[PDB]
RNA sequence: CCGUGAGGGAAAGGUGAAAAGAACCCCGGGAGGGGAGUGAAAUAGAGCCUGAAACCGUGGGCUUACAAGCAGUCACGGCCC
RNA sequence: CGAAUGCCGGCAUGAGUAACGAUAAAGAGGGUGAGAAUCCCUCUCGCCGUAAGCCCAAGGGUUCCUACGCAAUGGUCGUCA
RNA sequence: UCGAUGUCGGCUCGUCGCAUCCUGGGGCUGAAGAAGGUCCCAAGGGUUGGGCUGUUCGCCCAUUAAAGCGGCACGCGAGCUGGGUUCAGAACGUCGUGAGACAGUUCGGUCUCUAUCCGCCACGGGCGCAGGAGGCUUGAGGGGGGCUCUUCCUAGUACGAGAGGACCGGAAGGGACGCACCUCUGGUUUCCCAGCUGUCCCUCCAGGGGCAUAAGCUGGGUAGCCAUGUGCGGAAGGGAUAACCGCUGAAAGCAUCUAAGCGGGAAGCCCGCCCCAAGAUGAGGCCUCCCACGGCGUCAAGCCGGUAAGGACCCGGGAAGACCACCCGGUGGAUGGGCCGGGGGUGUAAGCGCCGCGAGGCGUUGAGCCGACCGGUCCCAAUCGUCCGAGGUCU
C-alpha cells in the first residue's frame, strides 16, 4: 500500500526492453569422446564420465 | 616473484640470534634510552614479560614491571639495539601464552600463579658452560 | 570485505562442523558421494584431513579421527580398510566431479566424491 | 625520469640504527625496455616497462620481439614510465640510490561495495535513542524541490578501492640489488603481491 | 589518549587526588592529548589541606597514560593509570614533587623540571 | 460466500440437424496434442455458436544504438508492397 | 459514453521484482516412480522434553484407515498429503 | 496546493552566496614595535569540545588563528529522531454558572519492509569508431586535494616618551582533514588452540563429542579487514590577475598607474600534484598479429558457409568481485584442494612410566593440534572440447 510505489505503468517499450537482457543463455555441450552424446563441459554425464569413469550402466 | 615472503626473511640480516630466547618468564636487563646529547645510556628493565608476539622478525615482547606506585608495561621490540636482555628467573610455568591476567590482580597472585619453571630454571642453569676445562688442550 | 580469507560456509558454525561429520561418515562408509560441488569442494579437504591422520596408524591419530567421527565401528573399516589402501599416496585422496543431470527443482549442481581406487 | 616497475611483497619495520622505519619491500625486478615511445611518433617520451619473463608461450600476438633482449613478453604486463629515458637496456634499481624520494602507483586492495560510511567517512547515524534502520546509511542526500535533484559529485555507497593510487615522497630507504628489492618508507598501496610502477619525485 | 571527561590520577603535591580532563591543549580541535600534552583540568577530589581545591579549573601535563605511547624508537610504553602534573600556566610544575614513573617523551615536550623532580622517567 | 445474529448475498445460458460427443494409431506418465474418423462446417471438439477490444505472442515490410519528447502534424527524401 | 477516487467483467503495469510465513538444521545410501532436496526405509546430525510429548473436555465433523489417483489445494516439487 | 505542499529543533549528508569570523593580500590610521581600528580585494580551505534549554537563538565553561552571517520548502522525516508542537487521557493557574478554553505550563502519547521514471553512486550487456584483434597510452573534458598553528634562528637586534617586541626569510615540530597500508601498537578473528562447567552419548576408567549468545562460557589468537597505528599529502614552481603600489607619459608645455605601453602583486584564477577519462560520434595516436573470392545479379555479395590472429563458452580460482565484469590459470600446468617444510597461533597432546590414599604433580614434551600466511610437491581437481571470429568494393 505504501511508501515506494509506481507513479506510472511502464509501458511496453521500456517493459519490453527491460526484458532485453532477460533473454537466457544457451548451455554449453560438448560431445563427449567416447560416444557422441551432448556433455555440458567437465561433467561425467550419463554415457561413461571420464576415462574410467563412474558408471550409470556399463562395464 | 615466486620468493615473496623468502625476500622478506633474507632481506632480514638486521637479525639477532644473540638476544636468551625466553618463554614469558622474568626478563631483567637493559634498553637504548638514547637522550640528553649523549648515546650511553643503558637503563635497565625490571619485570615479569607478558607476551612475546612474534612475526619471524620484529617479534615484539612486552615486558611489566611495578615501578613505585603503579604498573608499567614496555613492548621490546627484541631485534633493535638492546644491549642485553637476560632474565633472572626462568620462571612462570606459565600455562598462559600471552598472559594478561596479571592486569587485574596485581599482587601476591602473580607470585602464587607465576610459581616456578622448575624444568627450563634446571636445564637452562646445568647448560652452565662455566667449567675450567680451558687453556689445556 | 570478507573473502580474503580461507574456506567457504552456507550455515553456523556447529551446524558446518557437523555437516563436514555426517558428510565424512557417508563417504568413509561407501565410497561415492553425490552431494552439490560447493558442499563437495570442502567435504574434499575434511575427509582428506581423515584419511591423512589414518595414514598415522597410531593411537592419538585414532581418537583425533574420533573427534569427529563419533562411529567407532566405522573407525574400524577406515583404519584397517582406507587407511592401508593409499598407504603412497602423499596427499589429495578424494576426488570430485561435476554432474549432469542436475538437482532438479532447484538446479543445484550436483557433484559426486569418490575416494579414489 | 626515474621509474621502475615493481612487486609490493611485503612491509616489515628496519632500523636506521636510531629508530624503527616501517618499511615496506618493493621488488622492483630488472625490467626490460619493450618499445621506448618517442615524441615524434607518439608525443610522450615515454617508455614502456616489462616484468617477469617466464610466460609459456601464453604470449600471443603481441609477440613483439623487436628489442634485442625482449625477453619474451611478460603475463606480468607491460606499464609504462612516462617521462622516461633509459641509457643501456633492462633498468633495474640502480637508477634509485637510497635517499631520494618516490611516488608509488599502483591499484589499492578493492573493498568490493564498500558502501558509504566506509567509502567516504560518514558518521552514520545514532546506534541507539531511536530507530535503527539507519545506522550505516548516509542519511540526507540533497534539498529539497530547488535543486529536486543530487549533485552529480555526491559521496555515495560505491567500488571502494581497485582503482590507482599514488603515495607522493616515499624515502628509499634502502636498495638491495643482491637480488634486486627496492624498500620505501611507508605504505606502498596494494595487496602484499600486487603491482606497482615506482617513479620519480615530483618535488622538484 | 586523554580525551575531554577522562579522569586522571594526579602525581604531585598540590591537593588533587583525580583531575578531569577539560579541554586539551594542542591546535584548534585536537581530539585527544597523549602523553606529554597539556590538558585543561578541573580537580575533582581533594587533599584535604591542598593548595588547589575541589574546583580549580587548572592546566595539567599528561605524565602517564593507558594508551600505548609508541615511541620512535619501534618499542612502546604504557602505564596503568592516566595520570597528570598539575601545571601553573607558565608551564610550571604547581607541586614539590611528583609520585611515580613518568614517560620520557617530555623532555622533547619542554616539561624537563618534571623529568629531573620524577623519581622514575620510564 | 460473508455474518454470532438479524441479515446481506453473488456470478454462472447457448457443440451441432442429430452425440454422429472422436473407434484405431503416434508422442506423452497423464493432460494435452498430430494423424484417422464424424459432420455441411471440428480455428462448431465439450462449461464447445458468433467470438470484438484491452492484453500477450510469432512471422514479414520500414525504422532506429550522438540523441531531446503532450509523442503529433506539415514538408520534402529514402526504402518494400 | 471518456471521465462520476463511477459499477461489473477482463487484462495489464508494478515484476519475474518483494516474498515463500520463525536464524530448531540438515547430510548421505538404497528403494518406488515416467519424473524426486520434498514420498518410503536405513544410518548419522539437530530440536522440544511443565513440550514442539501423552490423555480428556470445548469445538470441528469423516479430516480416521486402506486402496487407486495427482488437474486442482499444499506459497516450490510431489508418486506424498 | 485543503481528492493533503508533514510541521520546529537536533542527527546525517551537504552545497552555495559574500554583505569575511579566521587564514592570504592591501590602503589609511589618532599605525613607535607588538597590537589593533576601519575600509578595499578575497570563499580556496576552514569555522571546536562542552553545561543549560525541545530549542533555532542565547547565556556561560575551556580552548582556538576563527569558533562567520545566511540561503538551499526557516535545506534535509519515500533518510532518522519526536524532545517540542497540532490528537484523544490527566493535572495545575485562570476564565467560564457550565460543557469546556488558553503559542500558559505539566506528565503520557502508533512518525507508514519493497523505488516505476528522473537524479546520483557504482558495475555491466549491446553496438559504434569502413579492415578484424592483443596490448599500451596521449588527455578534450572533468573530479579530488586545496588548510593552519606553535616553537626556534633571524635578534630578543630594528623600533622603542619605551623594556614589550617585529617586518624579510629559513628550519623543526604539532592540530585536525584526506589517500594508502599491517611493519609496529591495538581491535576483531564464528572453531585455530587451550581451560572449565552441567548434562547426555560414544565404550565402564581414561579420552572425546553433542547442547547450553545464531561461539556454552572463559583465556589467547596468525592471515584478513581496521584505527587509536603507520607512511604520505596540502605545496614548491610557472603564467595571467583583483584590490593596492608602480615606471614611462601625453590629453591640458606642469602630473597622473593610463588613454599608447609595460611592471609588480593575493591561500584567490589557469596550469602544475593525484585520480577517472576516446560513447572526445571530435569516437584519437603508437607497437604488434591475421588477410580471399570459390560462390547469385545493374558484382569481392548488403547475405551466408568454411577462415586465421584472437576472443568467448566451460572449468580451477583470486587481497577482483552482489551478479556480470577485471585479473590469473587449464596438463607444457603450481591455479584451487590435499600432503610436506617453514612462519604463525596455542601452550608440555595422547599414551606410558614414576610420586601421591586422592584432586593432581611429574618426565617423555614447546610437545601436540594447527584457518587462511610464505613456499615446495601433479597427489586430486582445471579431461574433453564446442562456438564466434576478416576476407575492406569506397577521395
Ligand atoms: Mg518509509
Ligand atoms: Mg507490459
Ligand atoms: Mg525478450
Ligand atoms: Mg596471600
Ligand atoms: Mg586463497
Ligand atoms: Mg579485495
Ligand atoms: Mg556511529
Ligand atoms: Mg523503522
Ligand atoms: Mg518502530
Ligand atoms: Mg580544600
Ligand atoms: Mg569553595
Ligand atoms: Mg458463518
Ligand atoms: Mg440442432
Ligand atoms: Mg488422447
Ligand atoms: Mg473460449
Ligand atoms: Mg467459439
Ligand atoms: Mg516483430
Ligand atoms: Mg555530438
Ligand atoms: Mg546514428
Ligand atoms: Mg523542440
Ligand atoms: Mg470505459
Ligand atoms: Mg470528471
Ligand atoms: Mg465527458
Ligand atoms: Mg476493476
Ligand atoms: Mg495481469
Ligand atoms: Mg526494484
Ligand atoms: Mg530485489
Ligand atoms: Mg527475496
Ligand atoms: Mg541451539
Ligand atoms: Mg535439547
Ligand atoms: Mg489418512
Ligand atoms: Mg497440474
Ligand atoms: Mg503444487
Ligand atoms: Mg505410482
Ligand atoms: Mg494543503
Ligand atoms: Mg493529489
Ligand atoms: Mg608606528
Ligand atoms: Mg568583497
Ligand atoms: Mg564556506
Ligand atoms: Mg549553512
Ligand atoms: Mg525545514
Ligand atoms: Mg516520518
Ligand atoms: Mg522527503
Ligand atoms: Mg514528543
Ligand atoms: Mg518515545
Ligand atoms: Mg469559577
Ligand atoms: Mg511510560
Ligand atoms: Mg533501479
Ligand atoms: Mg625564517
Ligand atoms: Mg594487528
Ligand atoms: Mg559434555
Ligand atoms: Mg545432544
Ligand atoms: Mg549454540
Ligand atoms: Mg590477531
Ligand atoms: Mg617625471
Ligand atoms: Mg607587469
Ligand atoms: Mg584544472
Ligand atoms: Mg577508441
Ligand atoms: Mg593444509
Ligand atoms: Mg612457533
Ligand atoms: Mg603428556
Ligand atoms: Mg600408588
Ligand atoms: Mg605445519
Ligand atoms: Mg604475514
Amino acid at each position: 500500500a505504501k511508501h515506494p510505489v509506481p507513479k506510472k505503468k511502464t509501458s511496453k517499450a521500456r517493459r519490453d526492453a527491460r526484458r532485453s537482457h532477460h533473454a537466457l543463455t544457451p548451455p554449453t555441450l560438448v560431445p563427449c569422446p567416447e560416444c557422441k552424446a551432448m556433455k555440458p563441459p567437465h561433467t561425467v554425464c550419463p554415457e561413461c564420465g571420464y576415462y574410467a569413469g563412474r558408471k550409470v550402466l556399463e562395464v | 616473484m615466486n620468493r615473496g615472503a623468502l625476500i622478506k626473511l633474507v632481506e632480514s640480516r638486521y637479525v639477532r640470534t644473540d638476544l636468551p630466547e625466553f618463554r614469558p618468564g622474568d626478563t631483567v636487563r637493559v634498553s637504548y634510552k638514547v637522550k640528553e646529547g649523549n648515546r650511553t645510556r643503558i637503563q635497565d628493565f625490571e619485570g615479569i614479560v607478558i607476551r612475546i608476539r612474534r612475526n619471524g622478525f620484529n617479534t615484539t615482547f612486552t615486558v611489566r614491571k611495578v615501578s613505585y606506585g603503579v604498573g608499567v608495561e614496555r613492548i621490546f621490540p627484541l631485534h633493535s639495539p638492546l644491549i642485553q636482555k637476560i632474565d633472572i628467573v626462568q620462571r612462570g610455568r606459565a600455562r598462559r601464552a600471552k598472559l594478561y591476567f596479571i592486569r587485574n590482580l596485581s599482587d601476591r597472585e602473580i607470585r602464587r600463579k607465576l610459581r616456578a619453571d622448575r624444568k627450563r630454571i634446571d636445564q637452562d642453569r646445568a647448560a652452565e658452560r662455566a667449567a675450567k676445562e680451558e687453556a689445556q688442550k | 570485505r570478507h573473502l580474503k580469507s580461507g574456506r567457504k560456509l552456507n550455515r553456523h558454525s556447529s551446524h558446518r562442523l557437523a555437516l563436514y561429520r555426517n558428510q565424512a561418515k557417508s563417504l568413509l562408509t561407501h565410497g561415492r558421494i553425490t552431494t552439490t560441488v560447493p558442499k563437495a569442494k570442502e567435504l574434499r579437504g575434511f575427509v582428506d584431513h581423515l584419511i591423512h591422520l589414518a595414514k598415522r596408524g597410531d593411537l592419538h591419530a585414532r581418537r583425533l579421527v574420533l573427534r569427529d567421527l563419533q562411529d567407532v565401528k566405522l573407525v574400524r573399516k577406515l583404519f584397517d580398510e582406507i587407511a592401508p589402501r593409499y598407504r603412497d599416496r602423499q596427499g589429495g585422496y578424494t576426488r570430485v566431479l561435476k554432474l549432469a543431470e542436475r538437482r532438479r527443482g532447484d538446479g543445484a549442481p550436483l557433484a559426486l566424491v569418490e575416494l579414489v581406487e | 625520469m626515474k621509474g621502475i616497475l615493481g612487486v609490493k611483497v611485503g612491509m616489515t619495520r628496519i632500523f636506521r640504527d636510531d629508530r624503527a622505519v616501517p618499511v615496506t619491500v618493493i621488488l622492483a625486478g630488472p625490467c626490460p625496455v619493450v618499445q621506448r615511445r618517442t615524441p615524434e611518433k607518439d608525443g610522450y617520451t615515454a617508455v614502456q616497462l616489462g616484468f617477469l619473463p617466464q610466460n609459456p608461450k601464453r604470449v600471443n600476438r603481441p609477440l613483439k620481439g623487436h628489442f634485442a633482449k625482449a625477453g619474451v613478453e611478460p603475463v606480468r604486463i607491460l606499464r609504462e614510465i612516462r617521462d622516461f629515458n633509459p641509457e643501456g637496456d633492462t633498468v633495474t634499481v640502480e637508477i634509485f640510490k637510497p635517499g631520494e624520494r618516490v611516488d608509488v602507483t599502483g591499484t589499492s586492495k578493492g573493498r568490493g561495495f564498500a558502501g558509504v560510511m566506509k567509502r567516504w567517512n560518514f558518521a552514520g547515524g545514532p546506534d541507539s535513542h531511536g530507530a535503527h534502520k539507519i545506522h550505516r546509511h548516509p542519511g540526507s542526500i540533497g534539498n529539497r524541490k530547488t535543486p529536486g535533484r543530487v549533485y552529480k559529485g555526491k559521496k555515495m555507497a560505491g567500488h571502494y578501492g581497485a582503482e590507482r593510487v599514488t603515495v607522493m615522497n616515499l624515502e628509499v630507504v634502502d636498495v638491495i640489488p643482491e637480488e634486486n628489492l627496492l624498500l620505501v618508507k611507508g605504505a606502498v598501496p596494494g595487496p602484499n603481491g600486487g603491482l606497482v610502477i615506482v617513479r620519480e619525485t615530483k618535488k622538484a | 589518549m586523554i580525551q575531554p571527561q577522562t579522569y586522571l590520577e594526579v602525581a604531585d603535591n598540590t591537593g588533587a587526588r583525580k583531575i578531569m580532563c577539560i579541554r586539551v591543549l594542542k591546535g584548534s580541535n585536537a581530539k585527544y592529548a597523549t602523553v606529554g600534552d597539556v590538558i585543561v583540568a578541573s580537580v575533582k577530589e581533594a587533599i584535604p589541606r591542598g593548595a588547589v581545591k575541589e574546583g580549580d579549573v587548572v592546566k595539567a601535563v599528561v605524565v602517564r597514560t593507558k594508551k600505548e605511547i609508541k615511541r620512535p624508537d619501534g618499542s612502546a610504553i604504557r602505564f596503568d593509570d592516566n595520570a597528570a602534573v598539575i601545571i601553573n600556566n607558565q608551564l610550571e610544575p604547581r607541586g614539590t614533587r611528583v609520585f611515580g614513573p613518568v614517560a620520557r617523551e617530555l623532555r622533547e615536550k619542554g616539561f624537563m623540571k618534571i623529568v629531573s623532580l620524577a623519581p622514575e622517567v620510564l
